């Protein structure tokens, strides 16, 4: 019976610790995945605008190389 | 075998406990400060059963007060006989048990139990010859129930040759705090069956019904319930506390009342039934006492005595009356109802007399029955347990403290075994 009592409280501590642990890691994976996703959304937007700067260089080139 | 050590656990345990000490101190001539101011020698001859003698010359209850919350015990300390208790015997935590047997037995209670056992040890060491222990608690909450039964198991380990006696308050939907009471009671009954020698089943259903049907109190409080409990408790311990023609202790009670070790759950009764305040002036005759003490309506456990058989009965009559007429009436009621008493235990009804009546009465009768009808109480709790347990309702309160459902299944099976073990002796 004293053995069983020890096992119950130890089970309680373990499940509580597991909950804290799973909560900490799930949040870390979500915040990382989110930061990455947002960064990739902005990086794609900037790349599109970079192509617009590159295309405008081609247009000003094309005008001068008419002569 | 002289000294009894008294323990009261949790809200109910401490409230009925404080009332018991108020009542028995009054009966023994002891006042709130611990001073004897009575006029009978019978008051002092066996006072060592319950009281320690400080050089004072003061009388100190051999009582340990236990709770996981401070509230109820602060209330005891500022209550009528509050100052009489040894302040070192107040052992309390802060967190409470949330009506949860697992908190009391496994988590919160576990944290406090060692310091209670330290106080138990100090009292036990100061005993000439310790009889054993009496615990007051309810089975429906968390502390009295989970922690109380934890204490019992730890007391048994350290003192396996002492008697363990409980006054155990059974929950009822009629006077209910939480839906989880049947869980807490079933877990607790499992413990009581294994680790007590004798248990008074104080049924809140019966106390309610007596207050309502008999005492005509339309809305009973805990205070009204406890009036009945303390009168019963005074009555059942009379022969431990006073010198008489039969001089009893906890072991002799157990030997003579318990024919099979698991069947140790007693149905107590009292007559005349009274309330606080409005009390009768009309004196009772010995035939009226005897008739009333055996009536279903006077039992503190809500079971019908006619739906079973008495294995053993102890009856105690208090007041100046004819012992001849007592013997005649007791014999009369047996001889006229002998199908309700098992015929294979000769002389299974025993009577004792004490001259000192309780406060406010000229005469009274207290009943202690070991009846197979007590199975009705356990069946009722079992039905309530199963109604929830079949859907695992409310179980997360217990699994959150590290318990498994297996432990519920096991306690249910053991309580059902107890029930069919009663049914076994009701036929033969
Ligand atoms: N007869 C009686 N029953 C009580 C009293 N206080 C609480 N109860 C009952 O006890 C059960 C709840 O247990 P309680 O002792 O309050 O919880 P604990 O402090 O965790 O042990 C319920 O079945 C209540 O009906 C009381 O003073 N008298
Ligand atoms: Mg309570």
């Amino acid at each position: 019976k004293r053995e069983h009592e020890r096992e119950v409280i130890q089970k309680a501590i373990e499940e509580n610790n597991n909950f804290i642990k799973m909560a900490k890691e799930k949040l870390a994976q979500k915040m990382e995945s989110n930061k990455e996703n947002r960064e990739a959304h902005l990086a794609a937007m900037l790349e599109r605008l970079q192509e617009k700067d590159k295309h405008a260089e081609e247009v000003r080139k094309n005008k001068e190389l008419k002569e | 075998m002289r000294e009894i050590v008294h323990i009261q656990a949790g809200q109910c345990g401490n409230q009925i406990g404080a009332k018991f000490w108020e009542v028995i101190s009054d009966e023994h001539g002891i006042d709130p400060t611990g001073s004897y101011h009575g006029d009978s020698d019978l008051q002092l001859e066996r006072i060592n059963v319950y009281y320690n003698e400080a050089t004072g010359n003061k009388y100190v209850p051999r009582a340990i007060l236990v709770d996981l919350e401070p509230g109820t015990m602060d209330s005891v300390r500022s209550g009528p006989f509050g100052q009489i208790f040894r302040p070192d015997n107040f052992v309390f935590g802060q967190s409470g048990a949330g009506n949860n047997w697992a908190k009391g037995h496994y988590t919160e209670g576990a944290e406090l139990v060692d310091s209670v056992l330290d106080v138990v040890r100090k009292e036990s060491e100061s005993c000439d010859c310790l009889q054993g222990f009496q615990l007051t608690h309810s089975l429906g909450g968390g502390t009295g129930s989970g922690m109380g039964t934890l204490l019992i198991s730890k007391i048994r380990e350290e003192y396996p040759d002492r008697i363990m006696n409980t006054f155990s308050v059974m929950p009822s939907p009629k006077v209910s705090d939480t839906v989880v009471e049947p869980y807490n009671a079933t877990l607790s009954v499992h413990q009581l069956v294994e680790n007590t020698d004798e248990t008074y089943c104080i049924d809140n259903e019966a106390l309610y019904d007596i207050c309502f049907r008999t005492l005509k109190l339309t809305t009973p409080t805990y205070g009204d319930l406890n009036h009945l409990v303390s009168a019963t408790m005074s009555g059942v311990t009379t022969c431990l506390r006073f010198p008489g023609q039969l001089n009893a202790d906890l072991r002799k009670l157990a030997v003579n009342m318990v024919p099979f070790p698991r069947l140790h759950f007693f149905m107590p009764g009292f007559a005349p039934l009274t309330s606080r305040g409005s009390q009768q002036y009309r004196a009772l005759t010995v035939p009226e006492l005897t008739q009333q003490m055996f009536d279903s309506k006077n039992m503190m456990a809500a079971c019908d005595p006619r739906h079973g058989r008495y294995l053993t009965v102890a009856a105690i009559f208090r007041g100046r009356m004819s012992m001849k007429e007592v013997d005649e009436q007791m014999l009369n009621v047996q001889n006229k109802n002998s199908s309700y008493f098992v015929e294979w235990i000769p002389n299974n009804v025993k009577t004792a007399v004490c001259d000192i009546p309780p406060r406010g009465l000229k005469m009274s009768a207290t009943f202690i029955g070991n009846s197979t009808a007590i199975q009705e109480l356990f069946k009722r709790i079992s039905e309530q347990f199963t109604a929830m347990f079949r859907r695992k309702a409310f179980l997360h309160w217990y699994t959150g403290e590290g318990m498994d459902e297996m432990e519920f299944t096991e306690a249910e099976s053991n309580m059902n075994d107890l029930v069919s073990e009663y049914q076994q002796y009701q036929d033969a």
